[PDB]
């Protein structure tokens, strides 16, 4: 969860 | 793993269907997390949690940011084609 998770 | 050219086709009414994950500010490749079940990365058959984009119609996202990254990936459409690695 220390990276951004993006939904695309 | 080995390098891999997959094709995906896609709506213009649609996303991509997958989440993504990691970036160069990370110190990691665009990763993706998720294949939505039904969409259309779903639908194409050869994209994989997992797997590393590092390019996407020609344009390298091996060196790029989080955010970058979707601008570039959500501006793609119709036959998009991936180059992407399981590692």
């Amino acid at each position: 969860s220390r990276w951004q998770t993006s939904i695309i | 793993g080995p390098i891999r050219k997959v094709l995906l086709l896609k709506e213009d009414h649609e996303g991509l269907g997958i989440s993504i994950t990691g970036g160069k500010e990370h110190g990691v490749p665009i990763l993706i997390s998720e294949i939505h079940p039904g969409q259309p990365a779903d639908r194409c058959g050869g994209l994989h949690v997992g797997d590393a984009i590092l390019a996407v119609n020609g344009v390298n996202l091996r060196d790029t940011k989080h955010k970058e990254a979707v601008t570039i990936l959500s501006q793609q459409r119709g036959e998009i084609e991936f180059e992407v690695v399981y590692v």
